[PDB]
């Protein structure tokens, strides 16, 4: 299990096989993956 | 899409990229197929 907070219009970019700033130069995902990829909205808990 | 297997690798994502791989790997297998029983048939009537 990893976990982390992004900007939050790179949600879509965590997919496996897919580019960008975020998933090309920090996080990036094996081409056959498995696992399951979760995410929710910390507005509250975390702007300030 | 397409018929070059590096334009399509170029051109589109892993999952989808494998789809196109295996239409046009199954399409040439198939036509290769034909040939092979095509010339089995004739060997024959030349053999006679």
């Amino acid at each position: 299990a990893d976990s982390f907070v992004i900007r939050g219009d790179e949600v879509r970019q965590i997919a496996p096989g897919q580019t960008g700033n975020i998933a090309d130069y920090n996080y990036k995902l094996p081409d056959d993956f498995t696992g399951c990829v979760i995410a929710w909205n910390s507005n509250k808990l975390d702007s300030k | 899409i397409s018929s070059v297997l590096n334009d399509i690798f170029s051109r589109l994502d892993p999952p989808e990229a494998e789809v196109q791989i295996d239409r046009l790997i199954t399409g040439r297998l198939q036509s290769l197929q034909t040939y092979v029983t095509q010339q089995l048939i004739r060997a024959a009537e030349i053999r006679a």
